[PDB]
């Protein structure tokens, strides 16, 4: 079960699993998942994301199915 | 002729707007409580500068159209001296406003100490007191030259010793240096922001921090466009012997022009580029 990511993002952060279970930092700091600088792969289960578009704008989060 | 009513025609099209522009923006900072920030203390002196600059345009373009100066001494000492203070008190604002942006993106723990607003007020001050070093003998100088054919304004030299020394200073100084002070000040904080996930602790704190540090830096790019060309005219025509054609006399002016021209912009680009400056605008206007 991964998480994988795509279009068009400056730079992804955190990435993570909510039922809380799993996150992964970019660096590599874990609170079972391992992340590849474009995809982290670790009720129904949904991934999340961190990321910003542009140098200059703001944190976001995404979400998935 | 031609080429002085055309002067004449846009020097009061920039006198007209600018004169509005930068007092509006003045009239916001000290009217609004929010409003006041180190920034906008910074902000406040460039606009100061630019009112300054923008007030002199109608006799400068009188003296073009009639081919004379008749506004007397004293008026032609201050007129000359706001000359120089306008790109020295320009140039050293924009260089503290990198600076302060550099400890606040850079330097958290400390920069919280040092952004104060009274700092800022006291910057400014000394930015004043450091610029007469160059202002006071440039109006203690300045002359009413009386050529036979008409009335003359310029600068009187003990020649090349001390002319060629001014207009080095002036490079030097005023241009260079604290270009490459801003220019290391932002490639650390380009370097600072490219690597971290967030910079305030809170997201919104990111998100400010993040919008003035690119509302600054548009300000400092626009300014060296506009000045550039005037700066490299003068040493380039110091050393050759350019000879005189109309080609010459209509370029010079038009660099003047436009490091003339950016005085007015900038109240544009803060109602563009910032929320509080837009909503204050909209709200004095309406
Ligand atoms: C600032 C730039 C424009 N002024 C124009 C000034 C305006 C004026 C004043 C009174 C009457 C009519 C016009 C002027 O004509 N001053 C005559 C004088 O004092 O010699 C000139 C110097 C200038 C090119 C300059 C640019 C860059 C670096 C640098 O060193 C110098």
């Amino acid at each position: 079960l991964s998480c994988a990511a795509s279009g068009t993002i400056f730079r992804l952060y955190d990435m993570g699993w909510y039922r809380l279970v799993a996150s992964i930092t970019s660096g590599g700091s874990t609170k079972t998942i391992s992340r590849d600088n474009n995809t982290v792969y670790l009720a129904v289960y949904y991934c999340n994301a961190e990321y910003r578009t542009g140098i200059w704008e703001e944190l976001l989060d995404g979400w998935g199915q | 002729m031609v080429t002085a009513i055309t002067i004449m025609a846009l020097y009061s099209i920039v006198c007209v707007v600018g004169l509005f522009g930068n007092f509006l923006v003045m009239y916001v900072i000290v009217r609004y409580t929010k409003m006041k920030t180190a920034t906008n203390i910074y902000i406040f002196n460039l606009a100061l500068a630019d009112a300054l600059a923008t007030s002199t345009l109608p006799f400068q373009s009188v003296n073009y159209l009639m081919g004379t100066w008749p506004f007397g001494n004293i008026l032609c000492k201050i007129v000359i001296s706001i000359d120089y203070y306008n790109m020295f008190t320009s140039i050293f604002t924009l260089c503290t406003m990198s600076v302060d942006r550099y400890i606040a993106v850079c330097h958290p723990v400390k920069a919280l100490d040092f952004r104060t607003p009274r700092n800022a007020k006291i910057v400014n001050v000394c930015n004043w007191i450091l610029s007469s070093a160059i202002g006071l003998p440039v109006m203690f100088m300045a002359t009413t030259k009386y050529r036979q054919g008409s009335i003359d304004c310029t600068l009187t030299f003990s020649t090349w010793y001390w002319e060629n020394l001014l207009k080095i200073c002036v490079f030097i100084f005023a241009f260079i240096m604290p270009v490459l002070i801003i220019t290391v000040c932002y490639g650390l904080m380009i370097l600072r922001l490219k690597s971290v996930r967030l910079l305030s602790g809170s997201r919104e704190k990111d998100r400010n921090l993040r919008r003035i540090t690119r509302m600054v830096l548009v300000v400092v790019a626009v300014f060296i466009v506009c000045w550039t060309p005037i700066h490299i005219y003068v040493i380039i025509k110091a050393l050759i012997t350019i000879p005189e054609t109309t080609f010459q006399t209509v370029s010079w002016h038009f660099c003047i022009a436009l490091g003339y021209t950016n005085s007015c912009l900038n109240p544009v680009l803060y109602a563009f580029l910032d929320e509080n400056f837009k909503r204050c605008f909209r709200e004095f206007c309406i």
